[PDB]
């Protein structure tokens, strides 16, 4: 019963790089199952290519690998440890998958290494559709109408069977990925080809349609002694048909009666005993028919999730750390419950008093021809949760913290466009991102609750309460601010009203409602989670904010506080790097004395775990709800240089309404963001700016460009502009303009500045050239061509920077490198995605140093005063989501695109390279034929690299041109024509799978849109491509190198350094 | 406006909104943690003088029906809750909340903070109240009420709500595709139980009748001689409001039945009954168990059930007589659950095995029960 003696060492299969469908939520997991084997004395191992985790922390884990979450690179790590055994369910999919990969290869057996926390069978059992589906007709519980079809021709078989719409499922898939819903054939054939490649066992389950039947989720936990509980139930908004991860959900479930609640408990229950989950967490999803209440399983997944990170945040029932524990050995019963500050078990079913809510995060707008229609391959990239007493409540505070700048049900539309009730019927029945304000706008617009039900599908239950939200608008509208008596102005606050919501629909700042709040002494009281709807007393303090009675904030009078602001949730050039950053933070200060209190809504993240923080507030990080909760807490300071955009934009106001904010002043950031400010700035030191200029007017520009020289960056959807016509051309389709530095290499300094002193951080050489992105391009550090000459004025420039900026922490500044002269791109005083990155890579802290620094321990106090310089090389390579957007041209720019990244370590940069590459997912090989296709400029330089290539063995293709400049060379590539140009053309060959390496690059807006066709080829055939000469170069190196070669523990790394 | 006041033995105040009746209710009030089966919770007779407060802040979302009625009617004598929904929602709804809690003439308010409440009553107890719905709701009108609140302590209540006269019951449990089954015919139940009713709930029945049992329904004072002559498979126990102590006769009758090799089965106010029968003692608990999700121990199996529990006091564990060996304990608190006497064949669980609402955890309590019987009519 208590914990496993035959085991003393567990391997922890990370889930990687965060990608759409797999993100944070696996951070989250993956350090709470290392913290609580760790603290049940057990010796932790684990693998997570990706950097800017807290689970890939040094002190968190005894073995900690940054390497390629490769079968190999495992084996290799497996070797080495000799780990007893593998906890595969805290990695997301590439966990599980790579748990089975590792199995079929036999390393598992050749190691004796024991598969804790869920079986190899009943992972597959769960995975494999085919099985999953039999093992639910054999306990009778029903699913759809199915077929499985391993081949297109086997599809097509099930689809005239089942009809369209059909629901297309690979097997060993998760997130949607490579399914979808097909209306017709010519969808059919697209989703199954693409799901055929993706599924892992290349196997689809295809479904009759039960779209519009309501969706709900169960997060189960069962025990070896077979004690099973129901953690939290979840009633999706968004019903069937829209995947779960890109619906708004809630919890508990609302519209089901306890008679249909038991008969899902128990339906769940038995899934897992099916399937053969004894030790551990489950997700099982259900459709209800809301006519019947028929039940119908969809599927199950044996391992923890976006859901039960959901449910983990929603009820404070750590599943992650429960099921930790359950993998060895322990039972529920003997596990205590820790909210109830441990005087009640784990055995036992959480009861909440109050309304969780969460909805997705969505980034539509940073892909151009994505399809934006919501279907059953998830798109978002975030999440935001929140907490109210009731669902009106609840759900408005989601609203004003998914940061996309709403505040509530704010119109998308308006009342005296006779075409509204057209793209109000469109945005309901096709549901996109913006389906939650369109259903307020069709309650505007006249539209009935039924009317609305019968186009959304979404249960009557949360509709009519969204139209008595609009209802209260239109009072509130009509009343105006003097009709905002105390009475009225309470039952709005209490419906979950932003002040800013109030603010413009009376026609008024939002400051204005504010004052009035405090004129009649209106403000929330804070509830706290328990597990136990206030059963049994609690010691911990995660809160959230309510207009109730009574307060249970209770806050403390006997120590220095502060306060760490969140960035929300995620969405791309937003990500879990920051968050990171925040955790730090708190861990820091926490330890050094401070009573720490973070400020955040992620649900995903680590940061809203209870344990990071002293006091934790799930709130929406607005400066509404940040205000509240300094009214009450009264600290010492605030930090909001760690989150991101989001609690930096509320600096200024912040401080403006009396908050201590440390560190970097609002001021000084103000100098940096602001261009005019920072250009004055940058002049008064003397230094190097490219050519800009502010236009207002078209021909304004075109002179202006003339002055500046071409090429150029002009930002408004920011694009690069090479000639008049060019210029011109973007004009139409559209003000700041400045000359592009072409061929220049990229840098990145991040450090930290004392006001006494500069802390050198890191700087990051990007493999990619100035213009693409920072964030979407690979990076080494130390830098891998740069002089140290050249690197030392960069040091210069930054400490320079770093005392005019007044800089008070963490700081990163952005170079161009063109012609052995450095240009300065921008400042950034504060935290940078990097940080975590570079933390890593030198064994520094920064973000805690930073905090330390902020909160007055000055760099010398802490003793981190001379810049690390490994001894090795860390290269980071970035993911990015084209995969998810077909219809995108997956081309790098200037405007960032990635959702994560991950780490590479070597002792060579080619190393270091490899590793990060195949990290990356790569599908890079080591032979076969290679196509170039590149533009003029890169003609000069493309003879080395098809000089490597061959030298590396390699066949090669070449357009047209490129295949001039090669003869013209003594290299006769073989000629392959153009798409126009006929057959043989790359598309084809591509296809047909004859090559195994493109090397394509483009410049110029028809350019790249006329050649789009070899992009998309080659990411929808799996054929490794670079769209930069760089990146083509660093690839070819990292051809002598094996990435499966060596492996190396960050423990280790960190002790090479001197 | 429609105002309701809620007052609180010690002066506490909880203004909010008429949802019910109108008028006023007084009782002891209790919290219950259910997040689901309100209908099923507000018509328990073990509720009857119980003002009942709902932790899970959404109470009506499915509206009400019939199936879901534990009892011929509401014995709440207040409801309490946080948020009374716009509208039912749900394909077994044939009444709204509000219009059932008129139509069964109950006063019942909403939005106030019931967690405060819930809190409150966890750490001073339980504590009696009144709730006044009308116009002008007086609160010191209320708080007189719910001073003069007699109190559940030494209140034999069975007496109150039990039957008149006796009856059969033959009909089984619900079944969502035909809902409820129709009464079975007598010859289509191997065992006849008898069933002494102390305010019992339907679904306890339902579940006997699932298993065979043909029911006779009999009054809470019913001597054991009249039960005897019977000639009874096994005697069942029901659940039931106030305070089991002051019931003389069931603990009588009972001691009688102890004599004999007759199975016997306690539920709840049964099962405290029952231990009052072979020399244990009942205790007021503090405030109680009232929810769904309450992990309880088979000791014996090591086992844990998520369970339905419904009572306010207890068999106090260490007054229990060496004949009765204690079966089932609260993961929550320690408390007693289930006893088995080792002498007879008689047995009992403090919670709810027909749940109704709440988890199923607990309902192979019952095949025990039919064990002993199969093995009576052996002999
Ligand atoms: N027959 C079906 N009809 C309509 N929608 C369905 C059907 N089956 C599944 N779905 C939808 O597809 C989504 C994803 O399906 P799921 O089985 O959960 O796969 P994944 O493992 O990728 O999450 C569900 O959350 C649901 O909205
Ligand atoms: N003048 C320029 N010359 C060359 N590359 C540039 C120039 N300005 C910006 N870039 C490129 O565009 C990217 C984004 O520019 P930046 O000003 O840093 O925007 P953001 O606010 O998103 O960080 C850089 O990482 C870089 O590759
Ligand atoms: O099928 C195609 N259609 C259009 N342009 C293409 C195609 N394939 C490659 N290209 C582009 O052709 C360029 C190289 O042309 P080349 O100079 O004739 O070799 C690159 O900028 C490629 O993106
Ligand atoms: C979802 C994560 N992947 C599948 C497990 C796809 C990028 C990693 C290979
Ligand atoms: N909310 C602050 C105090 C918490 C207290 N131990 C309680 O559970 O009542
Ligand atoms: N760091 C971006 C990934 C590189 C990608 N293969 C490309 O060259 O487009
Ligand atoms: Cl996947
Ligand atoms: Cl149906
Ligand atoms: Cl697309
Ligand atoms: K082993
Ligand atoms: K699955
Ligand atoms: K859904
Ligand atoms: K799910
Ligand atoms: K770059
Ligand atoms: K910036
Ligand atoms: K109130
Ligand atoms: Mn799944
Ligand atoms: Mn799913
Ligand atoms: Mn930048």
């Amino acid at each position: 019963m208590p914990k496993r003696t035959d085991i003393k060492s567990i391997l922890i299969l990370g889930a990687g790089p965060i990608v759409i469908g797999q993100a944070c939520e696996f951070d989250y997991s993956g350090a709470q199952a290392c913290k609580a084997l760790r603290e049940e004395g057990y010796r932790v191992i684990n693998v997570n290519s990706n950097p800017a985790t807290i689970m890939t922390d040094p002190e968190m884990a005894d073995a900690t690998y940054i390497e390629p979450i490769h079968w190999e690179v495992v084996r290799k790590i497996i070797e080495k440890e000799r780990p007893d055994a593998v906890l595969p369910t805290m990695g997301g999919q590439t966990a599980l998958n790579c748990a089975l990969e590792l199995e079929r290869q036999g390393v598992l057996e050749e190691f004796g290494v024991t598969m804790i926390g869920a079986t190899a069978d009943a992972i597959d059992k769960a995975e494999d559709r085919r099985r999953f589906d039999v093992a639910m007709k054999k306990i009778g519980l029903e699913t759809a109408r199915s077929g499985i079809a391993h081949t297109m021709e086997e599809a097509l078989a099930v689809a005239a069977d089942v009809g369209f719409p059909c629901i297309i499922r690979p097997s060993f898939t998760m997130g949607g990925s490579g399914g979808g819903i097909a209306y017709n054939r010519e969808e059919f054939e697209e989703i199954c080809a693409r799901g055929l490649d993706l599924s892992p066992t290349k196997e689809l389950l295809i479904d009759e349609s039960l779209i519009g039947w309501k969706e709900y989720e169960m997060e189960v936990v069962r025990d070896k002694n077979d004690n099973c509980i129901i953690v939290c139930s979840i009633e999706n908004f968004d019903a069937m048909g829209i995947h779960t991860g890109d619906s708004i959900t809630v919890a508990p479930a609302q519209t089901l009666t306890d008679k249909e609640y038991q008969i899902m408990r128990n339906a769940s229950m038995a899934v897992l005993r099916e399937i053969g989950v004894e030790t551990g967490g489950s997700n099982v999803q259900f459709a209800v028919n809301p006519k019947n209440g028929r039940l119908i399983v969809i599927e199950m997944n044996p391992r923890v999730s976006r859901s039960s990170a959901l449910a983990s945040k929603a009820t404070g029932f750590p599943i992650a750390k429960v099921a930790a524990k359950l993998a060895v050995g322990y039972t529920l019963d003997e596990l205590m419950n820790d909210i109830t500050g441990g005087r009640t078990p784990a055995s036992f079913e959480p009861s909440i008093d109050y309304v969780v809510t969460k909805i997705p995060r969505f980034n539509f707008e940073k892909f151009a021809g994505a399809n934006d229609r919501l279907t059953t391959q998830m798109k978002s990239v975030g999440e935001v949760m929140a907490i109210g007493r009731t669902q009106q409540e609840s759900l408005q505070k989601a609203l004003r913290g998914l940061e996309v700048g709403a505040t509530g049900f704010d119109p998308k539309v308006s009342l005296d466009d006779p075409e509204a009730l057209t793209k109000i019927r469109r945005e309901l029945k096709d549901a996109g991102a913006d389906r939650i304000w369109y259903i307020a706008d069709a309650f505007r617009a006249g539209l009935s609750v039924d009317g609305v039900f019968n186009l959304t599908n979404i249960d009557r239950w949360f509709l009519v309460q969204i139209e008595e939200l609009v209802r209260l608008e239109e009072k509130v509208a009509e009343v105006g601010i003097t009709g905002l008596n105390a009475d009225f102005l309470r039952q709005l606050k209490r419906k979950g009203f932003a002040d800013a919501r109030l603010a413009k629909l009376a026609g008024v700042r939002e400051a204005e409602i504010r004052k009035l709040r405090d004129q009649y002494d209106l403000h929330p009281v804070y509830k706290r989670v328990d597990t136990c709807a206030a059963e049994f007393a609690t010691d911990t303090a995660y809160m959230y904010s309510t207009y109730e009675e009574e307060c249970e904030a209770n806050p403390s009078t006997d120590r220095e506080k502060i306060m760490v602001l969140g960035g929300g949730p995620n969405r791309i050039g937003q990500g879990i790097e920051f968050d990171y950053c925040c955790v730090h933070a708190s861990l820091a200060l926490r330890e050094d004395g401070y009573e720490t209190i973070m400020v955040n809504c992620n649900p995903e993240t680590v940061s809203t775990d209870y344990d990071t923080s002293d006091r934790l507030y799930f709130e929406p990080v607005t400066l509404e709800d940040v205000l509240e909760i300094v009214r009450i807490e009264k600290p010492k300071g605030v930090i909001v240089q760690y989150g991101g955009q989001t609690p930096l934009k509320l600096a200024r106001a912040l401080e403006a309404a009396g908050v201590p904010v440390i560190g970097t002043s609002p001021d000084a950031i103000d100098r940096a963001e602001d261009r005019e400010r920072f250009q004055h700035a940058v002049e008064r030191l003397k230094l190097k700016q490219p050519a800009n200029a502010t236009v207002t007017a078209i021909e304004m520009a075109v002179e202006k460009a003339k002055e500046i020289g071409y090429p150029l960056v002009v930002r408004p959807a920011m694009e690069i502009v090479y000639d008049e016509a060019d210029l011109r051309r973007y004009f139409q389709t559209a003000v700041l303009l400045d000359h592009f530095l072409d061929d220049a290499v990229e840098v990145d300094v991040d450090a930290i500045c004392d006001g006494e002193m500069v802390l050198i951080g890191g700087i990051m050489e990007h493999i990619e050239q100035a213009g693409v992105h920072s964030g979407d391009s690979a990076c080494s550090l130390p830098a891998y061509t740069l002089s140290q000459e050249i690197q030392d004025v960069m040091r210069q420039q930054v400490q320079k920077l770093a005392f005019e900026l007044q800089v008070r922490g963490l700081m990163n500044v952005q170079f161009a490198v063109k012609n052995n002269e450095v240009y300065l791109i921008e400042v950034n005083p504060r935290a940078a995605r990097t940080v975590p990155f570079v933390s890593k890579a030198t064994g520094v802290p920064l973000a805690k140093v930073a905090a330390r620094v902020m909160a007055g321990k000055s760099l010398a106090e802490q003793g981190v005063t001379k810049e690390v310089i490994p001894p090795y090389y860390s290269v980071k390579e970035v993911v990015l989501p084209f995969n998810k957007f077909p219809g995108v041209d997956p081309l790098l720019g200037p405007e960032m695109r990635s959702t994560g990244e991950v780490m590479g370590v070597g002792r060579t940069f080619a190393e270091a390279f490899a590793k990060a590459q195949l990290g990356s997912n790569s599908t890079m090989k080591k032979h076969g034929r290679a196509l170039l296709s590149v533009r003029e400029g890169d003609k000069e330089r493309v003879v080395d690299l098809a000089a490597k290539l061959l030298k590396q063995g390699f066949e090669l293709d070449a357009t047209h041109g490129t295949a001039i400049v090669l003869g013209e060379a003594g290299i006769n590539p073989r000629l392959v024509n153009k798409v126009h140009e006929g057959r043989p053309h790359i598309q084809d060959r591509i296809k047909n799978g004859e090559y195994t390496y493109i090397i394509n690059t483009t410049s110029g807006r028809r350019a790249i849109e006329d050649s789009r066709v070899i992009r998309r080829s080659a990411l929808q055939y799996k054929v490794h491509y670079d769209t930069t000469l760089n990146g083509g170069f660093a690839t070819a190196m990292a051809l002598n190198a094996d990435a499966t070669e060596k492996v190396i523990s960050v423990q280790e790394m960190h002790a090479q350094i001197k | 406006i429609k105002s309701a006041l809620l007052v609180l033995e010690d002066g506490t105040q909880f203004h909010g909104r008429a949802i019910g009746a109108t008028g006023s209710a007084v009782g002891e009030v209790v919290f219950n943690t259910s997040m689901t089966g309100y209908q099923e919770i507000l018509t328990d007779p073990s509720y009857s003088r119980q003002i009942v407060t709902l932790t899970y802040p959404h109470i009506g979302n499915v509206g009400t029906n019939d199936a879901d009625e534990e009892s011929s009617q509401v014995h709440a004598q207040g409801l309490v809750i946080r948020d009374l929904p716009l509208i039912a929602s749900n394909f077994r709804n044939t009444e709204d909340l509000s219009s059932y809690l008129k139509r069964h003439n109950i006063v019942a308010i909403a939005d106030i903070d019931t967690r405060k409440l819930t809190r409150l009553l966890r750490e001073k107890g339980a504590q009696n109240g009144c709730i006044i719905a009308g116009d002008n709701p007086d609160a010191a009108l209320a708080l007189e009420k719910a001073r003069a609140f007699p109190g559940l302590n030494g209140m034999d209540l069975a007496k109150e709500v039990t039957t008149a006269e006796a009856y059969s019951w033959t009909q089984g449990s619900w079944t969502l595709t035909g809902g409820l089954p129709q009464a079975k015919k007598e010859d289509e139940l191997p065992f006849h139980v008898v069933a002494y009713d102390f305010g019992a709930k339907r679904n306890i029945l339902r579940m006997l009748v699932d298993r065979g049992c043909r029911l006779t329904i009999v009054p809470a004072q019913t001597s054991a001689e009249d039960v005897l002559k019977m000639n009874p498979d096994g005697i069942f126990l029901s659940n039931g409001p106030g305070d089991p102590a002051p019931c003389d006769y069931a603990i009588t009758a009972i001691q009688k039945f102890l004599e004999t090799d007759i199975p016997v089965f306690g539920i709840c106010l049964g099962h405290q009954l029952l231990a009052l029968a072979s020399g244990a003692k009942t205790v007021k608990m503090k405030f109680g168990h009232h929810g769904g999700n309450h992990p309880v121990k088979d000791v014996e199996k090591n086992v844990v059930m998520i369970t339905a529990q419904n009572h306010g006091f207890a068999v106090d564990e260490a007054t229990l007589p060496a004949n009765l060996r204690v079966t089932h304990k609260s993961l929550f608190d320690g408390t007693l659950q289930g006893i088995h006497r080792t002498d007879k064949p008689a047995f009992s669980f403090q919670g709810h095995p027909e749940a109704s609402p709440g988890p199923h955890d607990a309902a192979p309590l019952f095949d025990h029960f039919i064990e002993l019987i199969e093995q009576y009519r052996k002999t």
